[PDB]
């Protein structure tokens, strides 16, 4: 493989496969501080044409952390289907990327080519393409999973409803779902972030979703978006147990940053299958975002576009229900304006969906960075056109706790009736059985939070 | 004019306007299974149905035909039963098909050569004919072969009724290290004529599992020829007495 | 839990839930011959009430082997959701049956529903059952799974490509694929009982069933089902891996008496990730059937429709592509006639579907047993109706090595054009273009081994 | 012709097409009984060749009992068309065999080769097919029919509520009708077997029968299927004639047995005209089953099928609204078991629908045969596949004074919900407007005689 190129006559020299994955990424505040970003644009060029040149194995046999040193790249190496990897690797990332790309392969040509990647080369697919590539192979990659509601259907859109509180105050956490509920927002999961993390908290918390759930038998799933460990003891010690979350990052240094341990989510899936009300066969929920990894000095000089890839690569061991990207979620100093989170969306749902994984994205961001809400509508449509599994929802998308800004419950519906896409099929029976939806469209009655009293 | 017994029906090609008709016939000397009869909408054709139900009323016959005793003398093969008493019984009782009676195991102790090192066993099981047609091709050159450059043969004798697990009983009683059972297989439409072996290491009732036993099938002139399969069966016991182990026990 | 009930003024009295869950069967020679049948129709009558009377709990906490002592009866237990149990927990089995036939009931109510059940309430269930009822329920409890072609859609049918040779000569094995194809048959599998079972043998007959797979690009896969341990040793080698076959068992000793430790069903998992041509998530294949575990002296008392159930509880936990009972493959001694071999057809495949697994049925009957080809079309086209996932081909189901006769290729054309049912869907695509189908029927041309020349 | 030949080498001589015909059936009691079974499977074999070998002209100039002496022959010969009949004349019955099966052979080529048959010949194309041959054979030639509903359109299946009692008790027959509409029974006929046979009974259950047709303005006809005199009688002094009921035989002295002359018949049809309530332009019904000829010593030495199809060339000539064989009605002594019946059904239904005539089937046993309500719920499910035009229902298929066990209502409910089939457009708008079917299913409330109240 080739580290060098000459661009109109000059010559860029890169050190390592992991210096050209981070040069060739398309400018974003993260990377310039991580010190690993391209000089120039001349040079991020370079480093996409270095990139574009090397192989499938080039990029395989050079994981930004060692076999050795890191149980996620090991999980990653190991889950590797060696026929399909053998079939593909000496293809150039050039040829993977106009492979995905092409509408002679289908879906079912994708679903073997995957297994035979790895996450550094999912990543170096999405570095050399455009906005319009990441959308339009994203959506050439449906992912469908299933729990009490199927999601990821083409041609279906679902919605994570967010009832998050300040105190954890039930009352304010069921107005908030009446009102999700009455905009068509849920089936993807009712899903709180708690204030306090203890099990009587986290029962109570879920004792008032399933309340919820059951009085108007809801085609849907809750949860509580605690530690993993505190999530465990609540179910096994009787709450209702429908998705299991935990927050991840694509290293065992980040993974111990966030006291995880693989053992845990391998406990997550043994306790879902013992206690959870889930139909479906699929029943974990994990979020991830670009930058998480750095701010675990955990990056080990990766950009951190390969370190969320990663996260995608042990997500997909785990055969999660969803999985969102919070786009976001952290600040200016990973992702700065529009334009970065924009391409930081499209970029994660397309690796995403490239690794097999059940993909949404918070689109989202933070009074600090420069943004604002017409960024969140702008990206929400985008990924919606690329068949993001599933966005947020919060009224008008303020979270009164976490302290930034998501999607409204109106987008979902927005999106929904712009895009004629319909809600998970189990829970578009329910809308339609409650009065609130007619032919994927919202009646005169809903948006209605006292239509269900 | 047809007999739906002979080699004209069997080869008969029943594809009407078809793509290629000599790869048909190539096709259908490649196999014994009915390829290339054809079609009726999606139903059988007429002869190729006809066919079936002939062979079908044959192959029904040979389940309940038994070798006569005299053909076992005629053989100078010692005979033994199993606790069952006929072939109706046989049928419906396989606990009773893998017992030897009482009489059988005394006529055992009696006429049959002690801790042998290789013991042969012969029963109809589920097919007579798979015995009288291929008995005198496979059964000289393998106790011969076992002589040759060999070891301690022991006397080779005929069990009426026999099921495979009896072989185990076989073997406690005589201290067999190694015992080798050719019986017939249950009939197939076309032919009743196959043979299989299942040879086992030093069984004992008490632990021997079916994976315990090398199983060597379909022994007969249209598979593995009975003379071949001796040579063979004479090889594997050889690896059994090496190894002291058999079935799923062996090396490779 | 009662044992007994009064039935027109004599009491029947039992000695437990085994013997109850014996005699409660339709009358069949496997159950005389294992000495646990009932001894006339009002003892059978009198052990379905007490049967039908019974709870989930009274049978779940009675399985007919101890669970201390077989790892089949742990496997079955340790997986069950105890949520779902808990719900269940009290419904009387005539209850359960009322629910499962029920058009009130969905297909995702059983989703959840069947998790609380175990194997031996699964059998409880098919012994209440009339024939309509078994194909009743069964149609309505479809099980969907996916290889490189997706089996079990409401409204398909596939077929299993069975070809055989008594000296596994390649010429005859490919001659029978020829014929098969051009039938429409192979969706299921290309699969080969193979005479030796060696390494060097199982790769020249996989050799020989991808050379066709890939000369003509079909979407399907190729199986040998010799033992799992030698189909693991050629695929390490470098054979060719489609699907992983291996005969079950419904008790430890049975598994046993097969050479089978559970430890190998996980490998062959392991095995198809790392090596074998699969697209979708479904890769193992399993073959049951009454009677087994009575011959292997392993059914511990229990009666074969109770053990058989067994089978599919322990299958669901490793869930294969495909699974299918041999119906009639062993001897009149098990099944003696037409009526017992079409009732435990039935069973069979209710209680397959039922315990959540892809159900197909070997229609079939040996030359010792009372029965003949006629009895082969009657139940493939009653299992049909029933939406048995898959049946067997051969050229006019004549084995010239297994000795005994299944379905010709015939009858899987006869039973798609008779239902208006379709082959898998990929495969469909497949023999559109080969010009051998055109809207679900058999074109002009095929049948005709030639077409392939 | 031939009527030898060689099978494994040995001469099987046979004496006549009588004979020949007769020993090539399937092994069934009533042969036995009547001396003219096959001696051996071999020779059984023997007859299906040298028949299959046979020409339409050896059997057409062959019937089993000569014209000069036979009325019901002389029916028979004198309607063939000679046009078709010259065109096929020289056809082999096994070139008759493949045409019929033939996918080629559309719905019209039949209706015109039909025409050229007689009831012998369609009687020798039955002996030498399959169980699959004759579902699949029957499903494709459709017979259609119409008095107030239409029957026989592929994609329907229509039931008679047969509503019996032991005195003829209008309120214990009104109420069986409330049960049988409840389950969408009644579109072939609602029809009363009565127990006395006197004009002034017949009008008082057609009273009653009426009353119920005319309160809900079913669209259906009534019947009591008393001798065809009375019945002409009771409707020429005024009871509401819906349609005409005959039991019929293939022998002139069969019907002498009965009590029947053609003339009879020719005066249902007149008097059919004048007075019944009927839109469509079918109003006879007609009922057959084998054994009937050789119970009347009428069977001249010809085989049960050989007798039954001359009954649907009998019927032909009248062109009734709907013929159904009665099949295990009588008793062991002509179809002993499953296996018997099944295959006298099937053959029936197939021959009937080779004769041009709307056929039904009542899948039946009786208590003193080798059956049980298994065998019924087997039987009707694969006439269902063959387009059996329609099946009786009685609650749960307990007839209270004919005694014997016909299909329950429950079985046409679950038939069609099976199978995706409707009931007769005109009696399916009738149960949509009643609130009992919605979308060929049966609603909530149905199922509930209390509903007409
Ligand atoms: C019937 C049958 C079975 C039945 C046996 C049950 C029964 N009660 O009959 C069932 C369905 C259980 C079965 C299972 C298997 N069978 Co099997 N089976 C046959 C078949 C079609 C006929 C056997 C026969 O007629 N025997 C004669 C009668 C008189 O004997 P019996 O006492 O009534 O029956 C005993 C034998 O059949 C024996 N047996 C049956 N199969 C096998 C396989 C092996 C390896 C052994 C040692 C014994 C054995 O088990 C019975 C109980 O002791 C043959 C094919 C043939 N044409 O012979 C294959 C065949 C023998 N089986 C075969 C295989 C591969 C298997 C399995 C190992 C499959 C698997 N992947 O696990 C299993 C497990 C065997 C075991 N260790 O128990 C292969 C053997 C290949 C070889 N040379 O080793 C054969 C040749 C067919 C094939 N090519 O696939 N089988
Ligand atoms: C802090 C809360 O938000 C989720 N979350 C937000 N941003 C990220 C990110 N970049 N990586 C992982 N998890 C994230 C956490 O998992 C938790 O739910
Ligand atoms: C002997 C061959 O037939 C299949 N087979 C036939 N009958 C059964 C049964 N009852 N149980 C398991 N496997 C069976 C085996 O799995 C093997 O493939
Ligand atoms: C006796 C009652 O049953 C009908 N029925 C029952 N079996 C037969 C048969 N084999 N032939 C003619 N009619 C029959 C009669 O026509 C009458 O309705």
């Amino acid at each position: 493989m080739k580290l060098k190129t000459t661009l109109f006559g000059n010559v860029y020299q890169f050190k390592d496969v992991k210096e050209v994955l981070a040069k060739a990424n398309e400018l974003r505040s993260g990377d310039v501080l991580a010190g690993v970003a391209a000089a120039s644009s001349q040079e991020r060029v370079a480093a996409k044409q270095v990139l574009s040149e090397m192989t499938v194995a080039d990029i395989r046999n050079n994981p930004v952390i060692a076999y050795e040193d890191d149980c996620v790249t090991r999980l990653i190496q190991d889950d590797v289907n060696e026929t399909a990897y053998n079939q593909i690797k000496n293809w150039s990332i050039s040829e993977l990327r106009e492979y995905v790309l092409s509408d002679e392969t289908s879906v079912d040509d994708i679903a073997f080519t995957r297994k035979g990647l790895t996450s550094e080369v999912v990543a170096a697919v999405a570095k050399i393409c455009s906005n319009a590539d990441l959308i339009y192979g994203a959506k050439k990659m449906p992912v469908i999973k299933k729990a009490n509601t199927t999601i990821g259907i083409p041609g279906t859109f679902s919605a994570r409803l967010q009832p998050n509180d300040t105190r954890d105050d039930v009352q304010s956490i069921a107005a908030q779902i009446y009102e999700g509920l009455s905009f068509g927002v849920g089936d993807a999961v009712i899903g709180v972030n708690p204030v306090t993390d203890d099990v009587e908290n986290l029962s109570r918390v879920l004792d008032t979703i399933y309340g919820v759930i059951d009085k108007f038998n809801i085609p849907t799933q809750g949860c509580v978006l605690a530690h993993v460990t505190t999530q465990i003891e609540a179910i096994r010690r009787g709450a209702p147990g429908g998705l299991i979350f935990q927050s991840i990052c694509g290293s065992e240094k980040g993974l111990k940053e966030f006291g995880v341990e693989l053992a845990m989510l391998d406990e997550a899936r043994a306790v879902g299958a013992e206690f959870n009300r889930i139909a479906g066969e699929n029943c974990l929920y994990f979020e991830t975002g670009q930058g998480s990894a750095l701010s675990a000095g955990a990056n080990f000089g990766a950009d951190q576009v390969t370190m969320e890839a990663r996260n995608y690569g042990l997500a997909r061991h785990y055969d999660p229900f969803i999985v969102n990207t919070v786009v976001g979620f952290i600040g200016p100093e990973y992702l700065y304006n529009d334009r970065q989170i924009i391409r930081a969306g499209l970029e994660d749902h397309f690796m995403g969906k490239l690794s097999g994984i059940s993909m949404g994205c918070d689109c989202c961001y933070t009074n600090h960075a420069d943004a604002d809400q017409n960024l969140n509508e702008n990206l929400m449509i985008l990924l919606a056109t690329a068949g993001c599994n599933y966005i947020m929802g919060m009224p008008l998308g303020d979270d009164i706790m976490l302290n930034y800004q998501t999607t409204a419950f109106h987008d979902t519906a927005t999106v929904r009736q712009l895009l004629n896409l319909r809600p998970s099929p189990e829970f578009e029976r329910w809308l339609e059985s409650m009065g609130i939806m007619a032919n994927g469209r919202l009646t005169k009655r809903a948006g209605d939070p006292s239509l269900f009293f | 004019a047809l007999d739906l017994g002979s080699a004209e029906a069997k080869a008969w090609i029943g594809v009407e306007n078809p793509h290629r008709a000599d790869v048909l016939t190539e096709l259908r000397r490649s196999t014994v299974a009915r390829v290339c009869t054809g079609r009726a909408g999606p139903r059988p054709r007429t002869q190729a149905l006809l066919r079936f139900l002939a062979d079908h009323s044959r192959s029904k016959d040979t389940v309940l035909k038994e070798v006569p005793e005299e053909w076992v003398k005629a053989q100078g093969l010692l005979e033994v039963r199993s606790e069952i008493s006929d072939k109706n019984l046989y049928l419906t009782r396989p606990d009773m098909g893998r017992r030897l009676c009482a009489e059988a195991v005394e006529a055992l102790k009696a006429q049959c050569v002690a801790n042998p090192d290789v013991q042969v066993v012969i029963s109809d099981g589920l097919s007579t004919d798979a015995i009288t047609v291929n008995y005198e091709e496979i059964l000289p050159p393998l106790m011969a072969g076992l002589k040759q450059a060999g070891l301690k043969v022991g006397t080779p004798f005929f069990v009426r009724y026999g099921r495979v697990k009896i072989e185990d009983q076989i073997g406690e009683i005589l201290g067999a290290k190694v015992v080798i059972l050719l019986v017939g297989e249950r009939p197939g439409l076309g032919q009743s004529e196959s043979l299989s072996c299942y040879a086992v290491y030093s069984p004992r009732m008490a632990t021997t599992v079916e994976a315990d036993r090398t199983c060597i099938s379909n022994i007969h002139q249209g598979g593995t020829p009975p003379v071949e399969a001796a040579a063979v069966i004479v090889d594997l016991a050889k690896r059994m007495l090496e190894q002291k182990a058999s079935g799923i026990n062996m090396t490779r």
